[PDB]
């Protein structure tokens, strides 16, 4: 996304920049924001939808 | 070193209107009590009036039924009136039906073993076609003092039934009270005094049930001022919530098929933080769902940010 | 450039709180100050409140 | 573009869809308060840019 | 049917004569129907010696 950086990148960019690359980093984003799905973290964000 | 009052004959002169008297009284008891009554019989006493009403083809208070020579707002305001008493029951729904030109009275409802229609000449409303016909569901409930219809839309959570209108509560059988301290000498005492409290009733409290419940209020506020011990509250509460408060709500909240709605109600599961703990396993073994019926219930967690199944080593807790 | 309307026709019921507006027929204007209970009005030795 | 009548509001729960009809307009004789929703509009305002 | 009996009670009391206590929350028309019928009978028909 493009947090707190100029444009977004393609996630095969991100592989290359890690030299674990590829699926792997495919996968990481999803556990991460799977991690920031349910609560203690969930509770914060949530809030911000309407 | 005192004495103490009871109550000598109670003078009833109508159905609405009496005179009871309470002869052992001190000099100046008579206005003590007899003010500090007045206040507690005006407002406090239990009292039963109609509360929710649905009638057959009207949809607001607003309208108007065809061949009937009232508007349903007038028939409402009719009925915040209607002087019922009922025993066992807390809210009975009484049912009303009557065709042809012809006066419906309070007389013409139907009777429940409870139902005592203290006047049954109460005019509710007039029809006036032949064959015209009326029906209606009005329900009844007993409170305290004075609960008017808007304050009655605040715990909502499905109140939808459109038919039923709302009229204003009026939660009380004093009209109007006034009591008069005449002096009454007991044949040796030095000044003793009376207390004529003459007392306006709708109908539905025998005067000497009423005067008591009364003293009984008095009784329970001066209970805490007997002694006085400076009490106070814990307060202090909590401000540690683990989970997310979207596990507190029920799972209507959910917007979800019926078939789907009434079987997290069989496999026992309310607030949404067991069906967040549910897995598919647990799922085709449970009444009548399928292919096509649980497709419905991982679509509708995915909107809201939940997925099916998982943990909490904590849930729920904690009072 | 209007395409469809809808006019809902509400019928709020009012009823009569501190700071409306009251008057008889002689000039003698007044704001209800505060709305008291039948215990505490003045009563005449019939009982009937004013 | 268009303003369409459609009950289909973005970010809303169906507790404001009871007092509404399939059409998108309040039923006649709901007893609604302040913030209930008399007739679902919505104007085109496209990519957001977020 | 049930009744509210008051919470939170503090005396804060001035020299040993004199008392001042305040003790809420009292239903409508409590305060005035307890406090004026308790004055009676602490000014009228209290026993003591002079």
């Amino acid at each position: 996304f493009g947090i707190d950086m100029n444009t977004d990148y393609t996630l095969e960019e991100v592989g290359k920049q890690f030299d674990v690359t590829r699926e792997r980093i495919r996968q990481i984003e999803a556990k991460a924001l799977r991690k920031l799905r349910h609560p203690s973290r969930s509770e914060v964000l949530r809030s911000f939808l309407d | 070193e005192f004495l103490k009052p009871r109550l000598v004959d109670i003078e009833q002169v109508s159905s609405t209107h009496a005179k009871v008297t309470l002869e052992p009284l001190e000099r100046g008891f008579g206005h003590t009590l007899g003010n500090a009554l007045r206040r507690i019989l005006l407002s406090s006493m239990p009292g039963c009036a109609v509360t929710e009403v649905e009638i057959d083809g009207v949809l607001h208070e607003y309208s108007t039924k065809e061949g009937v020579q009232e508007d349903i707002l007038e028939i409402l305001l009719n009925l915040k009136g209607l002087a019922v008493r009922v025993q066992g029951k807390d809210e009975v729904i009484l049912t009303l039906n009557k065709s042809g030109i012809g006066p419906v009275t309070a007389a013409d409802i139907t009777h429940d073993g409870d139902v005592e229609i203290v006047k049954p000449q109460h005019v509710i409303c007039h029809l006036t076609d032949e064959n015209a016909s009326i029906s209606m569901r009005i329900k009844v409930q007993r409170g305290r003092g004075y609960v008017p219809a808007s304050t009655r839309i605040h715990s909502e959570e499905d109140e939808r039934p459109i038919g039923r209108l709302l009229v204003d509560a009026c939660y009380s059988p004093v009209e109007r009270i006034a009591y008069n301290v005449e002096a009454a000498r007991v044949e040796q005492r030095t000044d003793l005094d009376k207390l004529v409290i003459e007392m306006e009733t709708n109908g539905t409290i025998d005067p000497e049930e009423a005067i008591r419940r009364a003293a009984t209020i008095l009784a329970e506020q001066l209970e805490a001022f007997v002694d006085l011990r400076d009490v106070r509250q814990p307060e202090v509460k909590e401000e540690k919530p683990e989970f997310d408060p979207i596990l507190l709500r029920p799972v209507d909240d959910l917007e979800l098929t019926v078939r789907s709605a009434n079987c997290l109600k069989a496999e026992a599961i309310h607030y949404i933080g067991d069906l967040v703990q549910r897995t598919e396993v647990e799922l085709l073994k449970t009444p009548n769902l399928g292919k096509k019926s649980l497709t419905e219930i991982k679509d509708v967690l995915a909107s809201r940010g939940l997925s099916l199944g998982m943990r909490l080593e904590n849930w729920p807790p904690a009072s | 450039g209007v395409l469809k309307i809808v006019k809902v026709y509400l019928a709020v019921k009012r009823r009569i709180q501190p700071g409306d507006k009251m008057a008889g027929r002689h000039g003698n204007k007044g704001v209800i100050s505060k709305i008291n209970p039948i215990e505490d009005m003045p009563y005449d030795e019939n009982g009937t409140p004013v | 573009g268009p303003e369409e009548i459609t009950a289909d509001i973005p970010n809303v729960g169906e507790a404001a869809l009871s007092k509404l009809d399939e059409s998108g307009i309040v039923y006649i004789g709901a007893e609604v308060t302040g913030g209930d929703i008399l007739v679902g509009k919505v104007t085109p305002k496209g990519e957001t840019q977020l | 049917t049930e009744f509210l009996k008051p919470r939170l009670v503090d005396i804060e009391q001035v020299s040993s004569t004199h008392a001042k206590v305040t003790l809420e929350p009292l239903e409508r028309g409590f305060g005035h129907t307890l406090g004026n019928a308790l004055r009676r009978i602490l000014l009228s028909s209290m026993p003591g010696c002079a």
